[PDB]
DNA sequence: CAGGATGTATTTGCATAACAAAGGCCTGGAGACTAGGGAGTAATCCCCTTGGCGGTTAAAACGCGGGGGACAGCGCGTACGTGCGTTTAAGCGGTGCTAGAGCTGTCTACGACCAATTGAGCGGCCTGCAG
DNA sequence: CTGCAGGCCGCTCAATTGGTCGTAGACAGCTCTAGCACCGCTTAAACGCACGTACGCGCTGTCCCCCGCGTTTTAACCGCCAAGGGGATTACTCCCTAGTCTCCAGGCCTTTGTTATGCAAATACATCCTG
């Protein structure tokens, strides 16, 4: 059973993130809200995944389930499928 | 000699913007993954080719988001973000 | 006017290696075993390619003439 | 141009001759299996003719096209 | 000479839940072109599903999965009981 | 759950409204697949009548919160916002005089 | 006696979030809609329900983004609209 | 005919920022909208009149509007 | 595996940077690229076929995707190509 | 194109790089359409041929920018963002490892 | 100037390819061949689209003054940035176990297909009433 | 009062029924990939602290651009008509593409032993932010 690794997203690592946006300065009640943000962007990539595994009455999560699961968001990763 | 404020920042805003690796630690990404796929399912794997899949759409999300939260910051006349900053973007973004 | 030196001898050494069946790797073995310089066959390789600096090739070929 | 043969394919062109036509219905993937094993329990000696002849061909090949190169794709 | 409608259908559709509610002829090409929004992509992914899967049958199940993916929440949800039903039901005695 | 499974018309058969016969055939062609199953137009079918009956209920609403016995298409759009999971579904969808939402910001008032 | 400036502004959006009716004129509407057609193609001829289909889609449009444009003037701790707004809403939306 | 960019008259203008909760319009605001509205239009009619010339034919449809206005990641209901 | 067009990637490249090479993983987004082309067009076409009640896809609803998924001048070269490469073929 | 006839092959007839026999067999496949014709995959691989040398130039061009005589997947993403129209086609494409454009705004500068 | 700290260009070894030789096997592509249903052509009729006409009158254009809000400038407080030293666990490499992914072959309940049978729905018209 | 609504007739063709046929997917069974858990060690990244000031916030005052009416001008809208161009339907005809079968050309496998070939490390200049 894992718990609160959103907290394994240091700040540090969304401070790299927001740099390469082109953020300077961050307040600190960011990192909270960029967490909020992160957390239901990947919840809902990953619930779609896991729903094309299930479908398909696997256990393994692909990469290609992922690609899938981006695909219908009008998004694609290129290098990781079709 | 130390750097005065901003210095660092653009050289960090430069050289995160160069660069092309992951800027989020895998081994907590990763543990974030499962459990979030915890809640859905218990004992669900994932091909260690997904878990990066994951981490690279998740970046990418993000530093996205984060210019358009810098535009808006900038429009308010302001170099520092804000929370609302970035809720103003997702919300003209729809989500 | 280097560079057409350095072309030549490395011509007349490859020519010289076959000729007398050795291997790149004997080359580099032996320059060893003649002035305490050890090479590796993927420098004696780059030198007859011509794939060195200027200098590498400079300081190895006195070596290589010797060899022969 | 093609490459010269190697110390093993000189070797192995002989025994290819003598394990595919006097062991007939053998595939060319068996052989040469076979063959990389027998040629590592040959001794120096009767490695030797194979060495040199590789070298000999390499050299007479070389005379024959001196600008050779091996270049792979 | 023309293109089937659900006109028909919906109507009843309301007035089981709304018995003395009317509805106007815009109304209904309103529903007219929900239906077969819906349909469209619920057809449209059972047919990825199939394709994933290397198959060429779309069944009950692809459909099952294909609302899921389309639907939120709790719609999404009695979307698949009702579905799982009828089915269910439809092959039963 | 009925304990009538003997109807002729599949949509009866099914407990639906909806003209399952019908999304069988809608099925079948488009090119969604090469071959269709027996459960699959019954389960969209139902699918379908379900999401439409949520519409019109709360369409129905919309039309009482105006004090009227009709639906019209601005009854519809009322209808899919207010219900926030519908409102995703067809939250990209135009409706022909739909209108928009009363909403007024705070900062904008006196 | 006039009603104060911001009153009747306050009041017509009101009005007009709960109308349906169309704001721009038709034939006007139609007009446009020709001439820009013709930079593709002269001769060209529209069904009358496909300019009304037009119509709404241009309306629905054009009013979600001024609900962006509004909130990014909110953003900016302000009212009056500026050609700025308009624009950060449509970066932002990757227009 | 020409110039139909300003048969979007202010009032159009406005009352459509009404709509969206607009009170104050700057002076400015009038151009950029129109040049946004122009672009809109472009775009879907350019696609309705694709679809049109598809379909070898000379006129139109309220069908052709509406995927035009599809792959813009939208749909309109009640006109097909 | 899967079908990919690494071979005819490498190739198309070197022809225009002949001395250029390319590393496997941009090979990978290459093949992603040209998947999700594909599909796009023939997705488009597919639409077409069925809007106007037809059950064959030609080179003309291909050009019409083609115009319809490509922006600006991009497009016209694809459509030249495209126009070219058929006539070419069956002017054998 | 070529001043000849003869073909080996069906890309080399249309004079094509493209494998266009299997851009046919894969045209028939995914449930596009019942029939597919013979001309269609010769423009379809024209075109894909196309696009995929226009990405590959201008990524070269980006090799040659960062002094390098090879692509990869930052390349290929700075081509992409150069070429307004291919940032338009691709514009939404995630590329592994692609990094993002060098841009920092003046009022973020000295 | 005058020093400290960071960033490119220019050289080196470590895996790991591609070629040689032989010939049986894989399978993908190209070349014919016929069948018959899809798409193309020409002819026919009738809808709706365009265009013009004149009159009414709601909406738009323009002027004017008032004042509410955008804007710039000022000054004060603090939360953000910048190092520094100490602590953490991320990353690396290697070990060992087995659960589940992937492939093969059997075979059978399912769906496509056809021809016969049937009545729920289409179209138009009658007729009067609710929003 | 327009447009909604149920009732009526008479089809009429889309839906239902009941059989044959072939195969896509269910199912069991075997192989062995790569995913998981675990341990130890190194060390770059993270945590927490103290200190300083650049930036955010609120307040004041200037003035200037937008709002709210009143009056005058514009063309948008309404109802009406006539002309004819284009869309829909129909029958008829050809010929393109699926479906089947035949056969060939190239690539694959398979082993050691050269010649490269493509990079992660090392090392020497430039460049930059305070004195």
């Amino acid at each position: 059973v894992l718990r609160d690794n959103i907290q394994g997203i240091t700040k540090p690592a969304i401070r790299r993130l927001a740099r390469r946006g082109g953020v300077k300065r961050i307040s600190g009640l960011i990192y909270e809200e960029t967490r909020g943000v992160l957390k239901v962007f990947l919840e809902n990539v990953i619930r779609d995944a896991v729903t094309y595994t299930e479908h398909a009455k696997r256990k393994t999560v692909t990469a290609m389930d992922v690609v899938y699961a981006l695909k219908r968001q009008g998004r694609t990763l290129y290098g990781f499928g079709g | 000699h130390r750097y005065r404020p901003g210095t660092v920042a653009l050289r960090e805003i430069r050289r995160y913007q160069k660069s092309t690796e992951l800027l989020i630690r895998k081994l907590p990404f990763q543990r974030l993954v499962r459990e979030i796929a915890q809640d859905f399912k218990t004992d669900l794997r994932f091909q260690s080719s997904a878990v990066m899949a994951l981490q690279e759409a998740c970046e990418a999300y993000l530093v996205g988001l984060f210019e358009d939260t810098n535009l808006c910051a900038i429009h308010a006349k302001r170099v520092t973000i804000m929370p609302k900053d970035i809720q103003l973007a997702r919300r003209i973004r729809g989500e | 006017a280097l560079q057409k030196e350095l072309e030549q001898f490395a011509k007349l050494l490859k020519q010289k290696r076959i000729t007398l069946g050795y291997t790149q790797a004997d080359v580099g073995l032996t320059l060893g075993v003649l002035f305490g310089k050890v090479f590796s066959q993927t420098t004696i390789c780059r030198f007859e390619a011509l794939q060195l600096s200027f200098k590498n090739m400079c300081k190895l070929r006195p070596l290589l003439q010797k060899w022969v | 141009v093609k490459r010269p043969m190697n110390a093993f394919m000189v070797w192995s062109r002989g025994q290819r001759r003598k394990m595919a036509q006097e062991n007939p219905k053998m595939h060319n993937s068996e052989i040469s299996k076979r063959l990389g094993a027998e040629w590592k329990l040959l001794s120096e000696t009767e490695k030797r003719p194979f060495i040199d002849e590789a070298k000999r061909l390499r050299a007479l090949h070389m005379k024959e096209h001196p600008d050779y190169k091996y270049r792979p794709r | 000479s023309r293109k089937e409608s659900y006109s028909i259908y919906v109507y009843k559709v309301l007035k089981q839940v709304h018995p003395d509610t009317g509805i106007s002829s815009k109304a209904m090409g309103i529903m007219n072109s929900f239906v077969n929004d819906i349909f469209e992509r619920i057809a449209g992914e059972a047919s990825r599903l199939a394709h994933y899967n290397k198959r060429s049958t779309i069944t009950s199940r692809e459909i099952q999965t294909a609302v899921r993916l389309l639907l939120p929440g709790e719609l999404a949800k009695h979307a698949v009981s009702e579905g799982t039903k009828a089915v269910t039901k439809y092959t039963s005695a | 759950g009925k304990a009538r499974a003997k109807a002729k018309t599949r949509s009866s058969r099914a407990g639906l409204q909806f003209p399952v016969g019908r999304v069988h055939r809608l099925l079948r062609k488009g090119n969604y697949s090469e071959r269709v199953g027996a459960g699959a137009p019954v389960y969209l079918a139902a699918v379908l009548e379900y999401l439409t009956a949520e519409i019109l209920e709360l369409a129905g609403n919309a039309a009482r919160d105006n004090k009227k016995t009709r639906i019209i298409p601005r009854h519809l759009q009322l209808a899919i916002r207010n219900d926030e999971e519908l409102n995703k579904l067809l939250g990209r969808v135009t409706i022909a005089q739909g209108g928009v939402l009363p909403n007024i910001q705070a900062v904008l008032l006196p």
